[PDB]
RNA sequence: CCUGGUGUCUUGGGUG
DNA sequence: GGATTACACCCAAGACACCAGGCACGAG
DNA sequence: CTCGTGCCTGGTGTCTTGAATCC
């Protein structure tokens, strides 16, 4: 119902440094309770560098749901949307 | 300002109070819809499927 | 009484279940804790129709906490008595109080003030039984009660019946 | 008749005033046009007076420092007189709350009150101590008990009859107190009993230490906190409290200062 | 985490209904009936049962489960009670809303003066936004002086209606008897306007602004008084042994003596001009109960002579609980000392003293990844750097480090969490009062270093507006992987290092190294 | 919004027609006799 | 915990004693209303089930979730032990049992002719068909709602019941 | 923490610290509310894992929220003064 | 009780010249009973948490009201350091 | 053998 | 007729009255 | 030994008349 078609997505396609912050964050918190990690571990094993890292390969498993004033909203896959 | 007497004359109108503003959300220490709060963060069901079968859960 | 409802349940799930078979899990887990349960609002759950197929959407990420929140819908057999309703059952006790009739899932009580005065407990036969001439109430009897009134423990619920009126008893 | 706002507790001594000067102007050229004052204990804070004319109530008040100024007098209706003067227990076998003393709020039985009429005698549950300290106020007072003639004659006694003990000059009969108390003192009315009365009716630490090897070898200090193998010295010369190892310390002792051997 | 678990939904609060309590609810929240003013048994320990500190209104006290819950005073929050008025008075706060209300109905039967025949009318009744329309509808029928039992039958009883005066917490009626003759103006008590209200219809009491589930309008006027739990109004020891009562206790026990003094008089002895005389004061102390700035009267006064705090005044101003408690408030994980400057620290480092550094701590959750280097922090302890104060299990129990003489025998599980001291690299928020603008709150790294003050390096001071006369600053430390974050990817030095004020840099060379580079 | 507040009263605080702090305090204001 | 698509149920001002569960007058309470939503928010008539519905749905869903647990490879306590728990064995076997002593029609042959033959409020019609009864008579004294419908046929109902009923 | 700094964090969008700052960072509470009538009358035994609304008689429809105490204290100073602050977790338009 | 050391007083209840004292150490003990053995209450006074030094000397009379009195003075040694403030 | 509470309301003088 | 009147922080310096009743001590 | 006076403690309850601008 309030969901928006793919074909039909309007908002933005770079993800906000909003967007971008919140995401890095919650994968990160993720991590350090034990999620699956879907990158290769070399020296860096900081929680947030493990996230970082995830994000610049388009690894992130996560959907932004973004809402619309409204009350509709598109979700966006963070593999989707083009970070800068 | 007037702080008491909003209050007051809320009761005797029996006004509903939406909270989207940033204040109400704050005072009753919730996620305010603002920045880093202003969407929701899902998790993509279909792009674990791509992922090995020992690491599943159980 | 049996209906078939559309419900939902509210599943917090922990990060580290995070994985590619992470909806086989759910609808595991989802039959573990709904399957035989019992509330006063429907009723006992018997049997969720189409297990293996049921859709949980996305789930939301609690702020704060990393976890995360699916509503899986659902649809299920479900079991309710109703006061008023005309059922059968099969006694499981005969005592000098009345007796119990396991009706599925639960058992109802039926008091000696609401049994009719030629029903006569008869324990010397044997097997004991009511019994009557062309009437027998023994175990797995087929008995007429009817749903007099529904107290709720929002456990197991309770309810008593009767069989103080017209066309009600052995058949 | 008139009632008049008066300061609290005055209402007495407004009265007073009031038939002083009655009593003053009587037989004069002007006479006070009062007949009588009064004041009713149950009405706080007013005095009502009769007379014939309102001026005659601004008369009796004039000047007097107990009454409000305030143009404050209200008119009583005929219906309402009687009920102005309206005067207004206690048996033996009731029970009375007391008012006064270490008994104060206690609940007790009227055993019976004097030829009089003035003083009552009280069955009452003894609140006593047997003489333990001495060499008493509702606030330091001693828990409630029957009174135990064997524990009074064990610790510290006149046998009067059967069951009747003089004991520090008090009487106690079956163990219970039986003391007079003014009427005056004992709470008739409304009495609410209680729930209670429905049921019965490391060995280095802190000593002084020296430190014999290290960059602080020869200072004094205390030990502070001694967990394990690491300790915790409040040096004294600087303010500063350092973490050090066991082998480091000289403990003193009854002949000077003494190493891990103690 | 720090609450027990417990199988209730986990939700967030989307709506809030205001309302007004009604008696019958008051009543069916309420766990006991107040009517004691002594709080005492007897002076003899344990507090009397019907008195105000009942132990079912909960407990303040480390000691004494409540007895209505079973949870222990941190948990409990304490239950209401209700204090029955043998008399109904006013609501100090909507007087001036009664009154409005006198002049839009009949004083008899209690219906609204105009209909929709009336086009003007008609037209006030669409106003959607339901304050505009009563008052609308207000100054329609504020010329309307007489309820006509006649439409211009509508329901009315013919009489004239008064013109209601306030009169401090008393309100007089002045009707005009059928030229000029006399009018008899007669006090208008709350228990006759109380009747007068319940037999308003539910489509007058709709039209009127009012709401038939929430604010239905008898419900302004008080007849039984919810009792708050001692939560609200706490015992203070003001020198050990001795303590005092809170304002709200002295006052309910006055407002408790004068409601048993009002059963006194209707069975005997009552003057009539006595009975006005202690009516009148129970309305007085319900009043200065809920609001002891009631323009026109003296303030209730305490016996040390300063006023009574009443319930209007601990929300009001500066250090109430709104502007005080809620929009701002104290907070843990703080810190606070002289700053100085240092060239030879990054733009965006701060310096932290060591021994804030032990002090302050931040909740590390143990992975496979780290559980090797946090064992080292726990042998340490929280005496030596790098170390550690806690190790917190998944149930909560916390195990202080101070105490624990067999710290050698701790194996970290993981999930676990280990509050270990602040340490290089940590984001931490800085911020110097009073903040102006955004650039004075940005996050900086930690660098820990000897001496006490705080450590900035030179180009931060002009956004701070600081310098090194005396100023202090104030550094925050977050507590969760989420706002680590979000402070370095957001609040961070040097994305902030342009301001939006007026697209332009607010940091340069300064100072020394500006003399100097010339 | 916030961002808006803060770059309009922050040079506020470091500041024949009425210019400065009083000028500004009529536009806020919308006082309907200015000086 | 478990909740449904029916919502809210914010206070009214006039209060309401048709919620009281009475199969007499049709008082089902709120969550089994005449019409219904399921999840997508579509419109819904009630679903009650008959005795004969009811045993071959629930034989056929554990069934074919039985062999989905076996990857893909009749007695009713064969069919209880694909239940995990013994709290869930027991509820799951007393039902079959039960539907096993009082099903009439026990095979889907027989139930799509009495499914044919029923398929006017949605929860008298399931009832008609739970309990037996022989003539007309003994129809509208157990059940006194179907007094007043003016619409019988229910002779020819009980007749092919009947005649469908195999011997015992 | 006071209101100028609340402000600061809003502008720069940092909304999820604000939260923890304020919460539980500081006063955070735990409370239970009736689904039905919205207030915080439950009466919550949780280790004999009953829970009541005895006005709505209720056992089934009951919520818990993360609050600051606070403001917990604030909606118990407005109950002693008639005020009814009932709290819903869903809308309705 | 306190949860500091009480070793530094002597057996009058005061601490003695000469001692060094750090935070939260007890110098002056004093107790209150509880109304109605084990029937007293710690009344005792603390030295200041951020403070230590070295007690100087030790005031001992009586007030107006006939009970005992006393006053503890504390001396210690400030060193300018790093954050002290100065002006010409 | 784990838990572990010390006040408030003002006023005045100061710091940036 | 009230309400408005920067922010944060430090520290030292203070606390019910009158009347009546009861108990104890001293003097005759 | 008895009576009177003084002091202390506990309980209950108030009152002689005497900073300035704006909406
Ligand atoms: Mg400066
Ligand atoms: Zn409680
Ligand atoms: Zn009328
Ligand atoms: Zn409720």
């Amino acid at each position: 119902e309030l969901a928006i078609l793919k074909e039909e997505r309007t908002t933005t396609p770079y993800l906000t440094k909003y967007e971008r912050a919140r995401i890095l964050g919650t994968r990160a918190l993720q991590i350090s309770m034990n999620a699956p990690v879907l990158v290769d571990i070399e020296g860096e094993t900081d929680p947030l560098q493990i996230a970082m890292k995830e994000l610049s390969q388009r690894k992130i498993p996560l959907v932004i749901r973004r809402y619309l004033p409204d009350g509709s909203y598109e979700d966006w896959g963070c593999d989707e949307l083009i970070v800068d | 300002e007037e702080t008491v007497e909003i209050l007051f004359e809320a009761g005797a109108a029996a006004e509903l109070d939406d909270c989207r503003g940033v204040s109400e959300n704050v005072m009753l220490g919730q996620l305010a819809p603002m920045g880093t709060g202003a969407f929701d963060v899902m998790i993509d069901e279909k792009l674990l499927t791509s992922l090995p079968a020992d690491y599943a859960p159980t | 009484m049996f209906f078939l409802k559309d419900l939902s349940l509210i599943l917090t799930l922990h990060p580290s279940y995070f994985g590619p078979q992470m909806n086989q899990y759910l609808r595991e887990k989802l039959l573990t804790d709904v399957e035989g349960t019992c509330t006063g609002q429907f009723g006992y759950i018997v049997t969720v129709l189409d297990g293996m197929n049921i859709d949980v959407g996305k789930g939301r990420i609690i702020p704060g906490s990393g976890s995360a929140e699916f509503e899986v819908k659902y649809r299920a057999v479900v079991w309710k008595p109703f006061k008023g309703e005309v059922v059968d059952a099969i006694v499981s006790n005969v005592s000098p109080i009345g007796f119990f009739a396991d009706v599925g899932p639960l058992n109802v009580f039926v008091s000696t003030r609401l049994i009719p005065d030629n029903l006569v407990y008869n324990p010397s036969n044997s097997p004991p039984a009511y019994m009557s001439n062309d009437e027998l109430i023994t175990k797995g009897s087929k008995v007429r009660l009817k749903v007099v009134g529904t107290r709720t423990d929002v456990n197991e619920i309770y309810a008593i019946g009767s069989i103080k009126e017209d066309f009600l008893g052995a058949i | 008749i008139w009632g008049v706002k008066v300061r609290l507790g005055k209402e007495k001594d407004v009265v007073r005033q009031i038939l002083k000067k009655k009593l003053a102007r009587e037989g004069t050229k002007n006479p006070l046009e009062i007949y009588s004052a009064f004041q009713r204990d149950s009405f706080k804070g007013h005095v009502y007076i009769e007379a014939r004319k309102a001026e005659a109530i601004n008369d009796a008040l004039k000047g007097n420092v107990n009454v409000f100024s305030n143009n404050s007098k209200f008119l009583v209706g005929i219906v309402e007189y009687k009920d102005l003067l309206r005067p207004v227990k206690l048996t033996r076998g009731s029970y009375v709350r007391v008012k006064n003393g270490k008994f104060k709020g206690d609940l007790a039985q009227v055993d019976e009150v004097l030829e009089n009429g003035l003083e009552a005698r009280l069955k009452l549950v003894p609140r006593l101590d047997y003489g333990k300290d001495l060499s008493y106020t509702s606030k330091f007072r001693p828990a409630q008990r029957l009174f135990s003639e064997a524990e009074a004659r064990v610790h510290e006694i006149r046998r009067d009859r059967d069951g009747f003990v003089t004991y520090g000059g008090e009487e106690y009969y079956e163990g219970f107190l039986y003391k007079t108390f003014r009427l005056q003192n004992l709470i008739v009315n409304s009495i609410n009993p209680t729930l209670n009365e429905l049921s019965l009716f490391d060995p280095t630490l802190n000593k002084t230490v020296k430190i014999r090897q290290g960059g602080y070898k020869g200072k004094i200090g205390i030990v502070k906190e001694a967990n394990g193998d690491r300790f915790r010295v409040e040096l004294h010369n600087p303010n500063k409290t350092i973490p050090i190892p066991c082998s480091f310390l000289l403990i003193e002792s009854t002949h000077g200062w003494v190493p891990y051997e103690d | 985490s720090q609450f027990p678990y417990s199988s209730a939904p986990l939700r967030s609060v989307k709506e809030v209904q205001f309302g007004l309590l009604s008696p019958e609810e008051i009543r069916a929240i309420s766990v006991v009936k107040i009517e004691y003013p002594e709080i005492m048994d007897e002076s003899r320990q344990r507090p009397r049962e019907g008195g105000l500190n009942d132990p079912k209104l909960g407990s303040i006290d480390r000691n004494f489960k409540c007895q209505t819950c079973g949870e222990g005073m941190a948990e409990c929050p304490g239950h209401f009670g209700h204090m029955e008025l043998a008399k109904p008075v006013f609501h100090i706060g909507f007087i001036p809303k009664i009154k409005k209300v006198c002049e839009c109905i009949c004083m008899n039967c209690g219906k609204l003066l105009l209909d929709e025949t009336n086009p003007t009318m008609a037209q006030a009744i669409r106003i959607r936004d339901p304050k505009k329309r009563f008052n609308a509808v207000w100054q329609l029928c504020k010329t309307k002086m007489v309820c006509e039992a006649d439409a211009p039958s509508r329901g009315g009883c013919g009489n004239t209606q008064p013109v209601v005066r306030k009169d401090g917490m008393k309100l007089w009626g002045t009707w005009k008897k059928s030229r000029d003759a006399q009018p008899e103006r007669k006090l208008l008590t709350p228990g006759e306007i109380l009747n007068v209200f319940k037999h308003i219809s539910p489509e007058d009491c709709f039209r009127l602004g009012f709401n038939e589930d929430y604010a239905r309008p008898e419900w302004m006027i008080i007849t039984v008084l919810p009792v708050p739990p001692p939560q609200v109004r706490p015992s203070i020891a003001m020198d050990e042994t001795t303590q005092g009562q809170d304002d709200l206790t002295h006052k309910l026990s006055d407002i408790l003596k004068a409601n048993i003094n009002v059963q006194k008089l209707e069975m005997d002895g009552s003057p009539q001009h006595i009975i006005n005389e202690v009516e009148q004061l129970l309305q007085f102390h319900v009043a200065t109960y809920m609001d002891n700035d009631i323009a026109g009267q003296p303030q209730a006064l305490q016996k040390s002579g300063r006023p009574v705090k009443a319930i209007r005044a601990r929300l009001k101003g500066k250090e109430g609980r709104l502007r005080g408690n809620l929009m701002g408030k104290r907070v843990d994980f703080s810190a606070r000392t002289v700053i100085s400057g240092d060239p030879n620290l990054e733009l965006d480092q701060v310096g932290v003293p060591i021994s804030i550094a032990k002090t302050l701590s931040y909740p590390e959750t143990v992975t496979q990844y780290n559980i090797h280097r946090l064992t080292e922090y726990v042998r340490n302890g929280p005496n030596e750097h790098p170390g550690a104060k806690y190790v917190i299990r998944d149930n909560g129990d916390r195990i202080d480090l101070r105490y624990h003489k067999r710290a050698g025998d701790i194996v970290l599980q993981y999930g676990w969490k280990v509050e270990r001291h602040l340490m290089d690299d940590d984001p931490v928020l800085f911020n110097r009062q009073p903040s102006l603008h955004k650039m004075s709150m940005m996050a900086h790294r930690v660098k820990v270093m000897p001496y006490s003050t705080f450590r900035l390096n030179l180009s931060v001071t002009s956004p701070y507006n600081a310098d090194f006369d005396g100023d202090e600053m104030n550094l925050h430390v977050p507590q969760s992987e989420e706002t680590r974050a979000e402070l370095s990817q957001l609040c961070a030095v040097p994305l902030q290092i342009v301001s939006p004020q007026s697209n332009k840099p607010v940091m340069g060379i300064v100072q020394d190294t500006l003399c100097g580079v010339r | 919004g916030v961002i808006a507040a803060q770059s309009i009263g922050e040079p506020a605080t470091q500041m024949n027609v009425t210019l400065g702090v009083p000028r500004l305090k009529e536009i806020l204001n919308v006082a309907k006799n200015i000086k | 915990v478990s909740t449904s698509t029916v919502g809210a149920r914010r206070r009214r001002a006039k209060q309401q004693v048709d919620d009281e569960e009475n199969a007499t007058l049709l008082r089902l309470g709120p969550e089994f209303a005449l019409k219904q939503y399921d999840h997508d928010g579509n419109e819904h008539d009630l679903i009650a089930l008959s005795l004969s519905e009811s045993r071959l749905l629930i034989r056929e869903a554990l069934k074919a979730r039985s062999r989905a647990r076996n990857g893909g490879v009749i007695d009713d306590d064969e069919l209880a032990k694909v239940t995990s728990g013994a709290v869930a064995n027991g509820v799951v076997k007393k039902t079959l049992d039960y539907l096993n002593t009082f099903a009439r029609f026990k095979d889907e042959e027989t139930c799509t002719a009495v499914d044919q033959l029923l398929h006017l409020h949605p929860f008298e019609i399931a009832q008609l068909s739970s309990l037996g009864c022989e003539d007309v008579d003994e129809a509208i004294t157990l059940i006194p709602s179907l007094a007043a419908k003016k619409e019988v046929n229910l002779q020819r109902i009980l007749d092919e019941l009947n005649r469908l009923e195999d011997p015992y | 923490f006071g209101e100028m700094e609340r402000d600061c964090m809003i502008a720069h969008g940092a909304a999820g610290f604000l939260k923890e700052r304020l919460m539980e960072a500081s006063d955070a509470f735990r409370v239970h509310v009736c689904g039905i009538c919205g207030l915080m009358s439950v009466i919550a035994n949780l280790k004999k894992n009953q829970f009541e609304c005895r006005s709505c008689k209720n056992k089934t429809n009951i919520y818990q929220l993360h609050i600051p105490y606070a403001a917990k204290l604030l909606f118990q100073e407005l109950m002693a003064m008639n005020i009814a602050p009932r709290l819903y977790t869903e809308r309705s338009g | 009780l306190k949860h500091g050391t009480y070793e530094k007083l002597d057996e009058d209840g005061l601490i003695a010249p000469g001692v060094r004292v750090s935070g939260d150490d007890i110098i002056i003990g004093k107790t209150t009973p509880i109304p109605p053995y084990h029937t007293k209450r710690d009344a005792s006074t603390p030295l200041r948490s951020t403070e230590n030094g070295i007690v100087d000397q030790v005031l001992l009379t009586t007030n107006q009201e006939g009970l005992k009195f006393v006053k503890v003075r504390m001396r210690t040694t400030k060193v300018p350091q790093i954050g002290d403030k100065f002006a010409s």
